[PDB]
RNA sequence: GUCUCAACCGCGAUCUCGGUGAAAUUGUAGUAUCGGUGAAGAUGCCGAUUACCCGCAACGGGACGAAAAGACCCCGUGAA
RNA sequence: AUAGUAUAUCGGUAGGGGAGCAUUCCAGCGACGUAGAAGGGAAAAGGGCGACUUUUUCUGGAGUUUCUGGAAAAGCAAAUGUAGGUAUAAGUAACGAUAAAGGGGGCGAGAACCCCCCUCGCCGAAAGACCAAGGUUUCCUGAUCAACGCUAAUCGGAUCAGGGUUAGUCGGGGCCUAAGGAUAAGCCGAAUGGCGAUUCCGAUGGAAGAACCGGUUAAUAUUCCGGUACUGAUAC
RNA sequence: AUUGACCGAUGGAGUGAGGGCAUGGGUGCUAAGGUCCAUGUCCGAGAGGAGAAGAAUCCGGACCACCGGCUAAGGUCCCG
RNA sequence: UGAGGGUAGGGGUGAAAGGCUAAUCAAACUUGGAGAUAGCUCGUACUCCCCGAAAUGCAUUUAGGUGCAGCCUGUUGGAU
RNA sequence: UACCGUGAGGGAAAGGUGAAAAGAACCUCGAAAGAGGAGUGCAAUAGACCCUGAACCCGUCUGCCUACAAGCGGUAGGA
RNA sequence: UAAGGGCAGACGGUGGAUGCCUAGGCUCUCGGAGGCGAAGAAGGACGUGAUAAGCUGCGAAAAGCUGCGGGAAUCGGCACA
């Protein structure tokens, strides 16, 4: 059966990337959040 | 469908009772002087009921 | 500060489970079994204690009934005539007397007779 | 202070008089090859080796290798060459090493543990 | 029940073993003896000492009922060739099962099965 | 062949042997039967009765068998 | 408990009261320890009673402790309680489409399963061939069989090392715009901001710049080589 | 007469689901191991003995030990 | 049917089933207020010694909760 | 961090040879894994998952009991 | 008698509790300080070695370059060979 994750990597950056985590407050407050806590990755453009 | 209760020591081990590895029925090879199965070829030698049967190299 | 007693809460399970060495199964040596059945003999024993002395008793009646009917004489007869006549010897030392010594049993057959 | 040399001492001395082979870590069910241990349990040497080549348990053949290894430490302890009829097993034991962990997947998402169990095996002969 | 039901079905379909018996046989005639399973060599003694009595009657009708079985130009060469020669004489039993041992994968039972007039040592 | 009313045949599963090897469940158990008794439907109490020790196959009457802190019903100065 | 040895009293749930033991650490006076401390195994003996204590011996190989007072992370049998380990059911269910296998050689300690050969069987609008998405070295070769592979394995999409992807034209990108998005001038609005062009971005579409057949490697091929073409720039 | 059993002040509670039996009653059907009151009692919170085995029927209130003795209810052919 | 866009939680979308909104829907998920509240259920660990209840009355958006009385216990003063 | 989730986010387990690597040349059985020796060392039952090394659970050996026997498995007697 | 079973002891297996220990935590006291960035920050990507996965340092001058002060025989990071 079709599962809930079907990839495309357009999709995904368009979606969750770095450049549009930066285009709005709400989204760079995550961004300040997750380089508080100290995490690797910081958005999926860093797994590519 | 579902045990009661697990079974203690003594139980498992009655069961057990007939848990055994079978004995080969073993003979002397005439010729060669070695074990090999009862009513079987000698691996050993090849031979068999006193006569070659499998001559090996 | 911190305190923890390792080795005394250990201690005190292992000096009872040598107590209960000798049962069947896990009743030796699993702790919350093995607690379990000690505890419940302990109250066997205070209750076997008192019934001791009843099953003793009961079995020197016994022999002193069967040593007087040798000598033609039932036990509520035998004792009734000691009773009466002051005798003051208690069952015990009476039945050690006629498995024993049967002729010292005979001599106070023979005085109350 | 001396004391663990002393301990020590008599444990090596009485090792000399003892001849035996060990299988460590075999990775294998111990239940299974205890079955073959009963078989070979008290019996001469020459009828044993015999008895485990032609038997049909698979754990068989690696207690053939160390009955081998045996009698090769009990001449090497007693300047020898062993003669026939005359060692025997004499004492013969098996128990269970560690034990490795897999998962094995089950319906529905469920996942249950499987164990790839080791067993160690001890053997003496004796003349 | 199977009371008198005198053939092995050798756990496979009838095409299924009358296709591997065809070429077990076929085996044999070319190689003088093969290895197999004790209850495979059992079941290909029934089948293939009536073919090789057919080469009493050198015809073509002989031939054709041999092919129709073999299916192998090969086998038929060799099977009225100089197979059919050394058994002109033996009264039946042209083949001889003796027992070897058991095969580490699965423990199966294992033999030989071989022409009696191709086995000098045993005659 | 739905049935009267079933019979037979083939393969896969099944059974035996070699290799690998889980799970639900589990206070401890040397866990028989009948009637009685009883928190009122007893393997475990009472009185009788029957029963040499230990497996394998097969079927489901009981263990108020397993699973899931009954959805029904009532209750909470509970919720949505 | 009362009187100072005598009299009385001593079954207990909820619950009230009294008196103690062990544990961690601190102060003080002091002790023990490589001629063997703590911990762990075994044995023996004590206590108005008990919580507990003491001694001997084996292991162990460096810390331990009496008494008086002081302070608490100060004691488990059960919470469908938590972590780790190990059992029972059990050598039981099961080993994932009933398309199918048999023989002879080979390497090898070892072969039902690996390689070669003969036969048999299955798919064949596919279970064959070429791309896209997605994956990211799984591709080829040598060595290895611990783990992985629902068996074994000399084999593998496994482990390690080495190697392997070649474009003027192919597919993209460079050019263009759609939905939509970001904006300019402006408009709206506690803040954060919301809207707003013919502007820009954005292919799944449009391009007036153009290549196809064959052969070679263990692994690339309109890309390398052969043959035959085409399209921009640039200099004379 | 009575081991002292009563009361005040003040510190700390738990309980506020009861139950069986006998007697006097209501209700019910002069039913219920039913229900609602009153007076005692026992179980609750109570072991031991008799009743074959029974929470409250009969006897009897367990400080500990004893291989001593006398009795209660109930018994004295055997299991006992 | 492919690619890329858009609508976001009392909101969306719905040829309307309270359907669907990432295996979750009569109000998604994540973090925070936060250890919400739970007159409810379950659980609550060393020792010995002395004493030892209640399951009634009144009131209560009260009836399986609670306040006061009644009945237990510590200390203290009186005799009753 | 690994791992889980489209994402916001959630989020582990895991310390100790020995004073010193002196970390076991060489031999024996094995195709080699594993062991028996030798050697180093106070100690190898300190041998790499290595200080100590408990329980549940699992073996082998020795002593006594057990195939006419029926219930929470003990307790009090007793050859 | 023991196919098997029960109990006790001896010796082992497994497992990793306990004792001892510390390399890391927790709560504070006293003093200072309270920013970095268009002369490009915080945080990252990619590189950088005789040898080079990963960390650390560094930036095509890349485990580093030049002076001044200190100090005195070893040194080329963790980290071996
Ligand atoms: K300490
Ligand atoms: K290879
Ligand atoms: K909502
Ligand atoms: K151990
Ligand atoms: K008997
Ligand atoms: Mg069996
Ligand atoms: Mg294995
Ligand atoms: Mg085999
Ligand atoms: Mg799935
Ligand atoms: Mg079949
Ligand atoms: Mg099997
Ligand atoms: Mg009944
Ligand atoms: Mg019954
Ligand atoms: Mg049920
Ligand atoms: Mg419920
Ligand atoms: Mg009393
Ligand atoms: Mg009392
Ligand atoms: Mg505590
Ligand atoms: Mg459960
Ligand atoms: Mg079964
Ligand atoms: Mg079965
Ligand atoms: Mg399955
Ligand atoms: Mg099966
Ligand atoms: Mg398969
Ligand atoms: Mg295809
Ligand atoms: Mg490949
Ligand atoms: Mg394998
Ligand atoms: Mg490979
Ligand atoms: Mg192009
Ligand atoms: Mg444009
Ligand atoms: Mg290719
Ligand atoms: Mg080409
Ligand atoms: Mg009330
Ligand atoms: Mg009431
Ligand atoms: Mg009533
Ligand atoms: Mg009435
Ligand atoms: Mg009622
Ligand atoms: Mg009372
Ligand atoms: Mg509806
Ligand atoms: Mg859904
Ligand atoms: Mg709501
Ligand atoms: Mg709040
Ligand atoms: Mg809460
Ligand atoms: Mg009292
Ligand atoms: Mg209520
Ligand atoms: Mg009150
Ligand atoms: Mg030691
Ligand atoms: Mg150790
Ligand atoms: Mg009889
Ligand atoms: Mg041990
Ligand atoms: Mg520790
Ligand atoms: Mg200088
Ligand atoms: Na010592
Ligand atoms: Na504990
Ligand atoms: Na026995
Ligand atoms: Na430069
Ligand atoms: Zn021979």
């Amino acid at each position: 059966m079709k599962r809930t994750y079907q990839p495309s990597n357009r999709k995904r950056l368009n979606k969750h990337g770095f450049r549009s985590r930066m285009a709005t407050a709400n989204g760079r407050r995550v961004l300040a959040a997750r380089r508080a806590k100290g995490r690797a990755k910081l958005t999926v453009s860093d797994e590519f | 469908a579902h045990p009661k209760r697990r079974q203690s020591k003594t139980r498992t081990a009655k069961r057990r009772t007939h848990d055994k590895a079978v004995m080969p029925t073993l003979a002397k090879c005439p010729n060669c002087g070695a074990w090999h199965i009862y009513h079987t070829v000698c691996g050993d030698c090849g031979y068999y009921r006193g006569k070659l049967a499998i001559e090996k190299e | 500060p911190r305190s923890v007693n390792h080795v005394a809460s250990r201690a005190k399970r292992k000096r009872i489970l040598k107590l209960t060495r000798g049962y069947f199964g896990a009743r030796k040596n699993v702790w919350t079994v093995a607690k379990n059945t000690w505890e419940k003999g302990l109250t066997y024993a205070y209750r076997d204690r008192k019934s001791k002395k009843r099953n003793f008793r009961a079995l020197w009646i016994q022999r002193i009934n069967a040593a007087a009917r040798l000598e033609g004489m039932s036990y509520s007869r035998l004792m009734g005539a000691l009773h009466a006549n002051g005798i003051e010897i208690n069952r015990k030392v009476l039945a050690d007397l006629a498995m024993n010594h049967p002729e010292a049993f005979r001599a106070i057959v023979a005085k109350v007779k | 202070g001396a004391r663990k040399h002393n301990s020590a001492e008599a444990r090596k001395e009485a090792l000399k008089q003892m001849y035996f082979a060990k299988l460590r870590n075999v990775p294998t069910s111990p239940r299974k090859m205890r079955l073959v241990a009963d078989m070979i349990r008290g019996m001469e040497v020459n009828r044993a080796l015999g008895v485990l080549k032609f038997s049909n348990k698979e754990a068989s053949a690696r207690v053939e290798k160390l009955l081998r290894s045996a009698v090769a430490n009990w001449e090497e302890k007693n300047e020898r060459k062993a003669e026939e009829g005359e060692l025997f097993v004499s004492r013969i034991c098996v128990d269970g090493a560690s034990t490795l962990k897999r998962l094995r997947p089950a319906p529905q998402g469920r996942g249950y543990r499987i164990r790839k169990r080791s067993n160690h095996v001890t053997i003496y002969v004796d003349t | 029940m199977r009371h008198n039901k005198k053939f092995n079905h050798l756990g496979r379909k009838a095409a299924h073993r009358k296709a591997m018996l065809s070429n077990m046989a076929a085996s044999l005639i070319l190689h003088k003896r093969i290895f197999t399973t004790v209850a495979k060599a059992k079941a290909l003694r029934i089948y293939v000492e009536p073919l090789l009595t057919k080469t009493k009657e050198d015809t073509t009708h002989s031939r054709r009922i041999a092919f129709s079985y073999l299916q192998n130009k090969y086998a038929l060469k060799e099977l009225f060739g100089d197979v059919a020669a050394k058994i002109a004489d033996r009264p039946g039993g042209y083949t001889r099962i003796l027992k070897t041992g058991y095969r580490l994968g699965d423990n199966a039972a294992m033999c030989f099965i071989e022409l009696v007039d191709y086995n000098e040592n045993m005659l």
